[PDB]
């Protein structure tokens, strides 16, 4: 019994891992949105023009 | 390192159930009716037969 709550304390652990997987994920996700749907700023419309 | 743990806690378990075959053995040549008894019986039994 002892031996199988080791192994849910395992279990657990790991979705935590996979819930701060998500924070980074995310992270990155807002990142590249914010990057693309920028895309090109006024310096750079400056420069063209 | 809790699955560390939890295989040391396996080890201990595996090492207690060692212990207590041993028990089971010393126990089991500390009951009464025993090897002594039963070469008593066939001798006593081979002789006056």
């Amino acid at each position: 019994i002892r031996i199988q709550q080791r192994t849910v304390d395992e279990v657990d652990a790991d979705i935590a891992v996979l819930a701060e997987s998500r924070r980074s994920a995310q992270n990155r996700l807002e990142k590249y949105q914010q990057l693309y749907d920028e895309d090109i700023n006024h310096g750079e419309q400056r420069a063209m023009s | 390192k809790i699955r560390r743990e939890a295989a040391q806690m396996q080890v201990e378990y595996q090492e207690t159930q060692q212990a207590h075959t041993q028990a089971q053995l010393e126990l089991l040549q500390r009951k009464f009716t025993n090897k002594a008894l039963y070469s008593w019986m066939r001798g006593k039994l081979s002789a006056i037969y």
